[PDB]
């Protein structure tokens, strides 16, 4: 089974360099090319470059030679190095394997890179308590930087009826979001509801139990 | 470079309706490929070599074209087809993507369910009050949410967020968050959000009194 996974920094300062590793399995890098794609926030897909099985490379010229791709077959790793970052390099970066038609048949999950000189901030998590039969309850995830945060409920056991809202940028320059779920009011006496919040840039992991006030 | 342009940029289709979207290239290509992206997670290969479906793609999808002119067609729109679709050429360098067609499902009107949440004691402790109004599972997306504090309409102190269409029921949900300092929060008693939506005969108000 073909698999790719990116690992990179979430936050990098303007004029510094971006380094991302793509770790692969299920195919030999000696035999197959790996491309890189990015998606700026709210925008479309941009092809950045490729390293072929033979190690030859091709880059989008718009990058002004700031990009290099390299790889080490025995480590099963492909490396993106992008120099002299500016604000508009902020994007989700993907590695991908060309397959059928030379189109991108398998993709990594993507890693969000934000270009900013602002400090990393972990979120505070607060409950959105069910009111005193369908009940709504949730978590408010406040004042974090950069994106993203992930939210699950009961360690992934609760998915039906969950809505995790896109983050909003506050006037402070920090993000906030809420996650809510609707559940039967008759479950409130027997079922514990915990939101699990992760902010990887700050290594923040919060589990917040949400109960009637 | 071979710039790819997609039309329309945004479209909506009724359930079961035929959908067609186009990709135009600035220079001729031998083959066009297409991806489906849902909620900004990894794109999925959908069609390759103009008309060949990727594994697992349902038969209601097809692709066609030649030269500079390509299209993607869905025989019958289904709720699971709500996504953004991107064309892509790999016939010459640089490899290029079109800007995307966002495809939406036009379903029936559904009124929101409305909930209001006061700030937690924990948050007040630290000096800030966030009051949250939730609009759950509604259609269409257009909704008006107004905050009133002691019956005075608020302005400039709230922000909204809206989900993508739900994968199965195709509705939206929306939050509106009112943010005040603890001090300003304690200058008032009644916090209310008023929701106007085409699914509701008249506006729906949810409120609480501090206490
Ligand atoms: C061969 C070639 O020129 N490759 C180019 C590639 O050209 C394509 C491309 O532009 C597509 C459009 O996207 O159009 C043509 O291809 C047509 C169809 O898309 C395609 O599906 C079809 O495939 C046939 C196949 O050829 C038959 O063998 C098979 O039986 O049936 C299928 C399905 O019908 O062929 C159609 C044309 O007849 C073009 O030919 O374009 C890309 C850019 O997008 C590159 O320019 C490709 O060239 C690569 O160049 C580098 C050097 O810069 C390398 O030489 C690379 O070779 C390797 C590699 O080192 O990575 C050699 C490896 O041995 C090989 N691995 C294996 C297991 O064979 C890999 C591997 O093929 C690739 O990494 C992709 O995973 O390639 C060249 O591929």
């Amino acid at each position: 089974q073909v698999q790719l996974k990116e690992s990179g920094p979430g936050l990098v300062a303007p004029s510094q360099s971006l380094s991302i590793t793509c770790t692969v399995s299920g195919f030999s890098l000696n035999s197959y090319g790996v491309s890189w794609v990015r998606q700026p926030p709210g925008k479309g897909l941009e092809w950045l470059g490729v390293i072929w099985g033979d190690g030859s490379t091709n880059y989008h010229s718009a990058l002004m030679s700031r990009l290099r791709i390299s790889k080490d077959n025995s480590k099963r790793q492909v490396f993106l190095k992008l120099n002299s970052l500016q604000t508009d390099d902020t994007a989700t970066y993907y590695c991908t394997k060309p397959g059928s038609g030379y189109a991108f048949a398998y993709w990594g999950q993507g890693t969000l890179v934000t270009v900013s000189s602002a400090s990393t901030k972990g979120p505070s998590v607060f409950p959105l308590a069910p009111s005193s039969g369908t009940a709504a309850l949730g978590c408010l995830v406040k004042d974090y930087f950069p994106e993203p945060v992930t939210v699950s409920w009961n360690s992934g056991a609760l998915t039906s009826g969950v809505h995790t809202f896109p983050a909003v940028l506050q006037s402070s320059g920090l993000y906030s979001l809420s996650s809510v779920v609707t559940v039967p009011s008759s479950s409130l006496g027997t079922q514990t509801y915990i939101c699990n919040v992760n902010h990887k840039p700050s290594n923040t992991k919060v589990d917040k139990k949400v109960e009637p006030a | 470079e071979n710039v790819l342009t997609q039309s329309p940029a945004i479209m909506s289709a009724s359930p079961g309706e035929k959908v067609t979207m186009t990709c135009s290239a600035s220079s001729s290509v031998n083959y066009m490929h297409w991806y489906q992206q849902k909620s900004s997670t990894s794109p999925k290969l959908w069609i390759y070599d103009t008309s060949k479906l990727a594994s697992g793609v349902p038969g209601r999808f097809s692709g066609s074209g030649s030269g500079n002119s390509y299209s993607l067609t869905i025989r019958t729109m289904e709720a699971e087809d709500v996504a953004t679709y991107f064309c892509f050429q790999a016939s010459g360098y640089p490899l290029t993507f079109g800007g995307g067609t966002k495809l939406e499902l036009k379903r029936t009107v559904a009124a929101p369910s409305v909930f209001i949440f006061p700030p937690s004691d924990e948050q007040l402790k630290s000096g800030t009050a966030s009051v949250v109004c939730l609009l759950n599972n509604f259609y269409p997306r257009e909704a008006k949410v107004q905050w009133k504090v002691d019956n005075a309409l608020q302005s400039g102190n709230s922000q909204e967020s809206v989900t993508e269409q739900d994968s199965k029921d195709s509705t939206y949900s929306l939050s509106s968050t009112l943010t005040l300092s603890k001090a300003d929060y304690e200058k008032h008693k009644v916090y209310a959000c008023e929701v106007t939506h085409q699914g509701l005969s008249s506006p729906v108000t949810k409120s609480f009194n501090r206490g």
